[PDB]
């Protein structure tokens, strides 16, 4: 929105990057810090931890009922059969779309997330926009926001996740997939699908 | 506390902006601050509930209007002057002197493997926060319970929207370090973890949706009997 | 609404600013944005209620941070453009002239004896807004209320550390002025008006101080019976 | 407080100048609007209406307990008498400050506040600051912003003012000043005082 108090993004950055490069030099001067330490940091979440992760567990769950349910009863032991875990997932509840029942998820207090299957969070998961609306009015936000209509019958449940329980969306496999190979239902799942904020890709 | 951060509820906040597509770090400076959590965490600056305190302590307009890693950044300068371990005098100075030599090289430094090994470890293993408790869980799926309405100025998992509002409990998760201590620097006190369910006409009254719930973890102390 | 303009409760705002002495009015443009207040609402652009809800409706960062009288600029914009009595692509386009002229003169006008006449008239006999109404009062003195849950988008006096609270009648004081319908353009609907005492256990948990109340008016349709 | 996002105090006076005078020539060229009716505004509180007058109500209280009563009964009827009142004190209620109980004056929700006795409220009662704490933690602000240090024992009694009726404390009368003189009790009379977050001038 506009701010008449706001200097320029331009200014702003510059204004970061200072205080960021002062800070990391007396870190790097106490030895807690390096440069290696920073890139393998980088390297994992750029390339290596992605969304990616959870698109293998949900067409496991799409194609094998008993993993399915090994997943919904402890997420966090179903991920580790596919060497899918560790930080900030280490306690994961995945929770189920159905036809009567609509699932999303939001970290209202600050931006936790289920890294080990989504990766970092998109900007706007972290953002004040949609934490302090989706919890109040979840059904207006899907549509206006995501284009996502769900029918006024159908229950919303939110899912504010205020503890390190870690709180991610089994989306309902779209109709047309009937023996599709498990690579080929992949391209078919989304961030978005596993926040609960866009069902699984149609067609 | 009472912070402008516990924004479940709040309106006026504005539209979401949401890019079609946006990289993972968006400059350099953010992959710094990302890096400097595993840094500080294993020099002992603060832990997690700890890190999340000093950003709920920031200015609310910067907080609000920020770039997100930016947040990490004044956590960081938090602690860092409250162990003692960041000296500010020294940090403004050497911020104005990469204001006006921003290319000007960082300290030499040796690479450690160490920090590496740590790195790896923390990224594929985890830092779980569930503990082992002597005492047995106070409630159990389908007790009504209702939520404190203390409004401590310390740190909390306790947002407005859901204090002194009454729930079902959905699941027990066992113990799990207690925020109300960890993130004020009085160790785990570990306490039972639960989701409880609150319907959205509990929460907002008649502009509520009449189908639609939110669903919210609360350690036990948060949570008193209604019906069992 | 659910603004950030409802900070009763509220933590990490920050100390007082307090000078030890401050002029009424900081700057020129001071005195105008202030006088502007008569101008409008005697030209029909909104009402008090109406006033107070497009600050409610500012970004919540510059709200915090801006000059105060600066809000009653941007509401001032709001509602010219609401009823159509100000064209932004004008507004902007000079306000870009004055960017780069700051003193190019104002347009020339006439000045009217009336405007000062209708100012002297509210100064001194204000703009009462009590009301009369054909319905008696539902509640009394010593009764114990409870007050409302309802959240609504549109503007209301439901400051939110008071909602679902219970408390006791004070005072009746009348029938007054609805801000849940006037904030919204719906008309007075006028209803009665009470003082109710909150408790600061009541309001803050055990974190409020043993000896101390917190009294906030509620009109009629905020509060329902709890006893007698 | 410091926020890395915000421009000089200068850039923001300059930007809100040319602001306020295009929005200021567009009503003028509307008729709305005149100089005169600018100045005439301004002239009213800068000079005309100030705390000066709620000191006028508070010593005759303090000296003529049959006002007193009427003021406590209905305060825009007894400040009338006075040729006190108008804009935005057109429903006053005064609350008298005893040996058992302090009050204190607070709009949380905006700025509003007794004009016909006070005149405009000073900034800090209108900012964030002050609005936010004093409903929560009374004892302590009043201790820490400006030194007033009510003992644990007696009770505060914090008035949340969003209604259009007006609170205004009348302060208790300073010990050591029996047999005064009007004039000479009003110098310790302060908005301060009127307000709740300071007692009248001691001595």
């Amino acid at each position: 929105t506009e701010n008449i108090l706001r200097k320029s993004d331009e200014e702003i950055q510059k204004e970061i990057t200072a205080r960021v490069k002062a800070l990391e030099s007396m870190l790097i001067e106490q030895g807690i810090l390096t440069t290696s330490m920073i890139d393998r940091m980088a390297e994992i979440y750029e390339n290596e931890v992605g969304p990616h992760l959870g698109a293998k567990v949900v067409v496991k769950a799409w194609t094998d009922p008993e993993f399915k349910k090994r997943l919904l009863a402890d997420g966090t032991e179903a991920c580790k059969e596919l060497g899918i875990g560790g930080l900030q997932g280490e306690d994961m509840m995945w929770v189920e779309n159905t036809d009567e029942v609509h699932h999303v998820v939001v970290c209202t207090l600050c931006a936790c997330y289920p890294w080990p299957v989504l990766g970092l969070p998109p900007n706007w998961f972290k953002e004040p926009q949609y934490r302090s609306r989706v919890v109040r009015e979840p059904r207006q936000l899907l549509k206006e926001e995501f284009g996502f209509e769900v029918p006024p019958s159908k229950e919303i449940k939110v899912w504010d996740s205020s503890s390190e329980m870690r709180f991610v969306v089994l989306p309902q496999r779209p109709a047309g997939t009937d023996g599709w190979s498990e690579e080929e239902l992949a391209t078919l799942v989304t961030r978005e699908s596993m926040i609960g904020v866009e069902p699984a890709k149609a067609v | 506390m009472n912070g402008v951060y516990d924004v479940g509820g709040t309106d006026g906040l504005g539209p979401i902006n949401r890019p079609a597509d946006e990289p993972v770090f968006r400059a350099e400076w953010e992959k710094v601050a990302f890096a400097m959590f595993p840094a500080t965490f294993r020099a002992g600056f603060m832990g997690l509930d700890e890190f999340r305190f000093g950003i709920e302590q920031m200015n609310p307009a910067e907080y609000l209007e920020s770039p997100y890693y930016w947040h990490w950044i004044r956590t960081y300068i938090h602690h860092g002057v409250r162990t003692g371990k960041i000296d500010l005098e020294e940090l403004e100075r050497r911020t104005q002197y990469y204001r006006e030599n921003p290319d000007a090289p960082l300290p030499e430094h040796e690479q450690k493997p160490e920090l590496i090994e740590f790195v790896n470890q923390a990224v594929y293993g985890g830092l779980p926060a569930s503990r082992e408790v002597d005492r047995p869980p106070k409630f159990k799926e389908g007790d009504v319970v209702r939520f404190s309405t203390a409004s401590p100025k310390g740190h909390a998992r306790r947002a407005r929207y859901v204090r002194g509002k009454t729930g079902t409990v959905v699941k027990h998760h066992g113990a799990y370090i207690y925020p109300d201590t960890a993130g004020n620097g009085l160790g785990e006190c570990p306490e039972h973890l639960y989701t409880v369910r609150f319907t959205a006409q509990e929460l907002w009254g008649p502009e509520g949706d009449p189908n639609s719930s939110v669903y919210y973890d609360c350690w036990e102390p948060y949570i008193e009997l209604v019906d069992t």
